[PDB]
């Protein structure tokens, strides 16, 4: 597809834009990271690191990523 | 605002676009009695920085 | 890839992270 109005000329990969379709690929659930989605539309490819499910885990995971604040961990007393 | 590369380049746009559409600075020649003042007048001032 | 450090309490299991006050060395 032509990105600007141009005019007559030879074919330039800078003038237009590819037409791709889609892709869909494979993924496995790994030991540390979770994967979720085929890559299609609406069905992105997605990853999240999966945590220990032990009760005693005090590793926790926000909105934001992975974290371990010195709050909640029993400090020497 | 909006022109055309007369001579397609590879790998370059042949879209261009002016900044503004503002192309100032065209005027035209002068004739015999729009030089007399110019004349007759730079002999009156002295140039000074 | 969890860094090998000898003091490093990350650990990798079959179900996620792990990190434990058992490893955390309080000075008592």
């Amino acid at each position: 597809t032509a990105r600007t109005d141009l005019p007559p000329g030879p074919f330039d990969p800078a003038n237009w834009q590819e037409i791709s379709v889609e892709g869909l690929v494979e993924v496995v659930d790994s030991a540390t990271i979770d994967f979720t989605g085929t890559g299609a539309a609406g069905d992105p490819v997605s990853a999240d690191v999966k945590l220990d499910p032990d009760p005693d885990n005090l590793l926790s995971a926000t909105a934001n990523g992975l974290i371990l604040t010195a709050d909640n961990i029993p400090f020497p007393d | 605002t909006d022109g055309t590369l007369v001579t397609p380049v590879p790998g370059i746009s042949s879209a261009v676009t002016a900044y503004g559409g503002n192309f100032c600075g065209g005027s035209d020649e002068e004739e015999c009695e729009q030089f007399r003042t110019r004349y007759l007048q730079r002999l009156q001032y002295q140039p000074r920085f």
